[PDB]
RNA sequence: AAUUAGCUCUUGUGUU
């Protein structure tokens, strides 16, 4: 799944409902591999940036979800491969997360980073 | 290894910065030391 | 070095291959004569870099052929021709420094003195030049017993094939005192040693009886077997190639974990690192195995007391190491320096899939900076790490008379580290007669390890052993690899260069075969030596660089080949073409180097010791030019000085490097520093006749003085 | 679980080795040497080394073969603690900044205009030049006369001037700079630059 | 009133 790996290290960005890092390029060009059916990030740009931000902390190259304790530890062990965020600070907007919960997704933030 | 543990405090890259602590301490009051590399400059001369 | 070394260096270099790839292949280097440049290539004169402060080098051209291959067969292979690569300084008055063969007339138009004989660098417009260096001779087998540890006798022999960048590999091949007598081998590489025997078995001979064949070559005097038998037992439980591989391999430098890595390390360090000389080729087991089976069987003959241990100190052991050496010794790690860098960038360029300019890619400032530092300093290695090596192989010339610039481009350097307990490398050996002035000598802390070369000594530059090789081979030679085990107790083995090659039945008429083509100087060049052991017969040819020997009259029954016709011939030179080639040629002297010095008879004056008196010997073969050639440069001014006590030849060769004189005639465009000379040098009213050829009648240091003694 | 694993790494370029390890993956799982390897994991500040979860060292030095960053810890791997698996996770975390890159590093800066572009903001320092005059800098109050009679690269608009390195400044350089490129949040300057700009 | 480390060479002690 190559289409997953970000073609360069600029503007990249994580999904806030999968910890998904990608360009945000590629966000709109492809959109996230697990929320295009939930949210549909092809096609556009804005929305794309009201869904994933830039600010994110260190990178994990999964290629193994079935077979890693990282993947159960970060709540990613369902999702499709592809390189993910640590910790990742920031919220949802409030219709977005209504409309997931509408659609049977409970929304859980990525945000494992310490605060003081 | 202050700012490091500040904030980080990882517990392994800990035990290498004190490890080359210990050695940069060792080797400023003796240089050479048995079976262990010497401290030397960007020059190939071990220091004093 | 310059002709032949520097070539032989780029063309060994392994080629080098790294998404294509290319070639990039090395040859035919083009070097051209010094030139210095906002500017145009022009030639410098040793006096213009002299007075400048800059490096008399030229630089180096090397043609290379870059192919880059790629899927669907798209590749071309396109030449650079003479490609920059590094300035190589030039010794002065060689084939190509620019004051070659020129006449008197040109040298005092360039204002270069004639009598400067040259032989040294230029380095930042100061004068270098390198000492001799000796060292303990490469692939040869020497036995030293050692009271200081548990080894009763080892069988040292270091070994190096041909200018490789592989460091110089030893086998140690010890017996353990203390049953008993526990052979073992110290295979280089790895950090534990081995006995023997499962070296043997890993070679593959399971068969024990080939296994003592190699080891002995005789079955009715058990003395060798009795001594073996105890190491042939403590090796009991190997048998097997597979099983012996894995007990040499579980001691490696990198101990493979699995069983498969144990065999292919212990597999690669045997078939490469070990015994080099004799080869690293495919498989060379057929004769690697016989040199091991000699090396353990010399250790036997000594410590059966056979044969007595080697010296260290014997002249025919040591090689003298001069700059052609010690630059091609540099240029090799030079080069690989200047491949890795090149490797570097075309692995970083070669990622983004764009085609390097290779122009770009060699930098010149990895050859001729690390050659001029290391010239420079005497530091002689790499920059970074140049105290591991030695230090002050390059000094500042001499300059202060001219018989201490002449003593101080014959020296010759003991690489003994100073301040050491040890004695015996200091003594005036017996075996340095004719080669070393036995009086010049320094009287500080380097007492004996700083020495001189004769008068007539001569070093010998090195030659190909192949020819040597097929006239041998053509002869009833016959091969180490088809012949009977059984065969070599009653023959003699042949060895060239240390490598034991084939066998002989009749050694007196090859000895003989091998003097008359080395006196007609058809297939035996001059410097080839042949040596014959009478008690152990072994017959001994060596080509390799390094060694010292000094000319000598031969004599046939009692009488010299020397008559009135070359003697006539010879007076009348310079008129005529005779010279001393042509007194070669005719087979009248021969150089005679030190180890074969051993097997010959020399008389000290023809008249004296070869006509019919009381019988003494009555089979001299060779004669003594003149006695007096045993002494140096410097001992030889000395008027009579055999009536002196020897410590005062010694002081006085000490001074005469410090006599006030005329140095050098054009001392008046040289801006040296610290420069004496005297107004009225005067010719000695005594004089020896040796010091005719050292030029003392042309730049004399000192004044016939009436001295009164009371 | 499966074991991590320190694997010595380029200082600078780790970002690039995990993106590199994937994509060997994706390239070679339909091959005959598929790359066992589980995951990598590269920190944001650990820096010389990257964490490789697998299930053997064996698995490490098959999988990362051919990879330049990573040639350094190809040949040994070391043991890393199960108790730190955890903390392999933990990361921690009108107004004044001061600029990282540039000439003008740890040198304070007043926000002046905040665009809401959100990528460039306005900023006022205090120039640190020497107007020219050497180069072919302490802070010191912005000399209108002295580069506008040196000459050069220089532009006027009364109390406006643009001048060489496309530098802003009025009355104190007023010039545009990335939020990125200066930190927001723990400057607070003292009383000499409110002077200057228990 | 203007530095250091390293290297090399050399001088005196080689007497009975
Ligand atoms: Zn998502």
């Amino acid at each position: 799944a190559l289409e997953t790996v970000p073609k360069d290290l600029r503007h990249l960005r994580a999904c806030l409902l999968c910890s998904l890092v990608k360009t945000i390029d590629q966000f709109e060009y492809d959109g996230c591999d697990n929320c295009d059916a939930y949210l549909q990030m092809k096609g556009n740009r804005e929305m794309v940036y009201d869904c994933t931000s830039s600010s994110f902390d260190g990178i994990i190259a999964m290629m193994s979800p079935e077979d890693s304790w990282v993947s159960k530890w970060q709540r990613v062990s369902n999702f499709k491969p592809g390189v993910y965020a640590v910790s990742v600070t920031g919220r949802l907007p409030q219709g977005i997360v209504r409309e997931l919960k509408s659609r049977g997704v409970a929304y859980k933030s990525r945000d494992t980073a310490i605060k003081t | 290894l202050r700012r490091n543990e500040q904030n980080g405090a990882a517990a392994h890259v800990i035990a290498e910065d004190v490890k080359l602590l210990q050695f940069h301490v060792a080797t400023m009051v003796d240089n050479e030391l048995p079976g262990l590399p010497r401290a030397m400059q960007k020059s190939g001369r071990p220091l004093k | 070095f310059i002709q032949m070394s520097v070539q032989r260096i780029v063309e060994d270099a392994p080629p080098i291959d790294l998404p294509p790839r290319y070639l990039l292949k090395f040859e035919q280097i083009y070097l051209s004569k010094p030139t210095h440049w906002d500017g145009a290539p022009s030639p410098m004169m040793p006096n213009e870099a002299r007075l400048r402060n800059l490096t008399y080098s030229a630089p180096l051209y090397v043609d290379i052929t870059k192919t880059v291959i790629k899927e669907g067969e798209e590749q071309l292979q396109t030449q650079h021709q003479k490609t920059f690569i590094g300035k190589i300084p030039i010794m002065l008055r060689s084939t190509y420094c620019l004051l070659n063969g020129l006449t008197d007339r040109d040298l005092c138009e360039l204002n270069e003195c004639p009598l400067d004989p040259g032989g040294y660098f230029i380095i930042n417009g100061s004068e270098k030049v390198l000492i001799a260096q000796e060292k303990m001779a490469t692939n040869t087998v020497y036995v030293f017993a050692k009271k200081d540890s548990k080894y009763a006798y080892t069988g040292e022999c270091r070994s190096c094939l041909e200018n490789s960048s592989r460091p110089t590999s030893t086998i140690w091949v010890s017996m353990l005192a203390r049953i008993g007598q526990r052979i073992v081998a110290t295979l280089p590489y790895i950090k534990q040693e081995v006995p023997i025997i499962i070296v043997f078995r890993a070679l593959g001979f399971v068969s024990d009886r080939d296994i003592l064949e190699h080891i002995i070559y005789d079955f009715e005097d058990p003395e060798m077997m009795e001594m073996v038998k105890p190491s042939l037992d403590e090796a009991f439980v190997i048998q097997e190639q597979n099983v012996a591989l894995n007990f040499i391999g579980s001691r490696g430098a990198k101990p493979g974990v699995t069983k498969e890595k144990r065999i292919k390390y212990a597999k690669e360090v045997l078939q490469k690192e070990m015994l080099p000389h004799v080869g690293v080729s495919d498989f060379c087991e057929t004769k690697k195995a016989y040199f091991l089976g000699y090396m353990v069987h010399r250790l036997l003959l000594a410590a059966l007391g056979r044969r007595e241990l080697d010296d260290r100190d014997h002249y025919g052991n040591k090689r003298l190491d001069l700059a052609g050496p010690l630059l091609a010794f540099l240029f090799r790690g030079m080069f690989k320096n200047l491949l890795k860098e090149v490797r570097i960038y075309a692995q970083k360029f070669i990622d983004r899939g764009k085609d390097f300019n290779l122009e770009l890619a060699i930098k010149t400032r990895i050859i001729s900076d690390g050659l001029k530092y290391s010239l420079a300093t005497g530091n002689w290695g790499d920059q970074k790490k140049a105290h591991q090596a030695r230090a002050g192989v390059s000094q500042v010339l001499n300059r202060l008379t001219f018989a201490s610039t002449l003593s101080h481009l014959r020296r010759l350097n003991s690489p003994i580290g100073r301040d050491g307990k040890l004695a015996k490398p200091r003594q005036l050996h017996n075996t340095l007669w004719g080669m070393v002035c036995p009086a010049e000598t320094p009287e500080g802390h380097a007492v004996g390890l700083v020495k001189n070369l004769a008068l007539m000594a001569y070093i010998s530059v090195g030659s190909q052993p192949s020819p040597i090789l097929e006239f041998l081979e053509e002869w009833s030679m016959e091969n180490l690899e088809e012949i009977s085990p059984a065969a070599i107790a009653d023959a003699t083995k042949i060895f060239v260069n240390g490598c034991w090659v084939g066998i002989h039945k009749d050694p007196e008429q090859l000895m003989n075969t091998l003097r008359k083509l080395r006196r007609q100087m058809d297939i035996i060049v001059s410097e080839v030596s042949m040596i014959r052991d009478i008690r152990e017969r072994e017959i001994r040819i060596y080509t390799d660089a390094g060694r010292i020997c000094r000319p000598l009259l031969i004599v046939e029954k009692q009488k010299l080949l020397l008559k009135k016709r070359h003697i006539d011939q010879l007076k009348e030179r310079e008129y005529n073409n005779y010279s001393w080639q042509d007194l070669v040629a005719s087979g009248v002297v021969e150089y005679i180097d030190t180890l074969e010095e051993e097997t010959v008879m020399l008389a000290m004056t023809p008249d004296d010791l070869q006509e019919k008196e009381v019988a003494y010997c009555s089979t001299y073969t060779h004669c003594e030019i003149h006695p007096s050639m045993i002494l140096g440069v410097c001992a030889s001014i000395i008027p009579f000085p055999d009536h002196n006590q020897s410590p005062r030849n010694t002081y006085q060769s000490a001074m005469g490097k410090q006599a006030m004189g005329v140095y050098i005639t054009n001392f008046h465009v040289r801006m040296d520093t610290l420069a004496h000379v005297l107004y009225y040098p005067q010719k000695p009213l005594v004089t020896t006749r040796s010091m005719e050829y050292l030029r003392f009648r042309e730049l004399p240091a000192g004044i016939n003085s009436i001295v009164a003694i009371a | 679980d499966p074991n991590l694993w320190t694997v010595k790494c380029k200082i600078g370029e780790e970002r690039a080795t995990a993106i590199s390890l994937m994509r060997k993956f994706i390239a070679y799982q339909f091959t005959d040497t598929p790359l066992q390897i589980k995951s990598v994991v590269a920190p944001e500040h650990v820096k010389g080394y990257i964490y490789v979860e697998a299930y053997k060292q064996t698995h490490v030095k098959q999988a990362i073969e051919g990879v330049g960053n990573l040639r350094l810890g190809y040949w040994n791997q070391q043991m890393v603690p199960i108790k730190e698996m955890t903390d392999v996770l933990k990361v921690v975390k009108k107004s004044w900044v001061r600029l990282k890159r540039g000439i003008y590093k740890d040198d304070i800066a007043q926000v002046d205009y905040v665009e809401p572009s959100q990528n460039t903001i306005s900023l006022k320092m205090i120039p640190r030049i020497d107007y020219d005059r050497i180069k072919a800098p302490p802070q010191r109050l912005f000399d209108a006369e002295k580069i506008r009679s040196l000459g050069g690269d220089v532009a006027s608009d009364g109390d406006f001037l643009i001048f060489e390195g496309n530098r802003y400044s009025r009355k104190f350089l007023f010039k545009s700079f990335a939020m990125s490129a200066v930190i927001t949040e723990g400057v607070k300057p003292t009383l000499s630059e409110l002077e200057k700009f228990r």
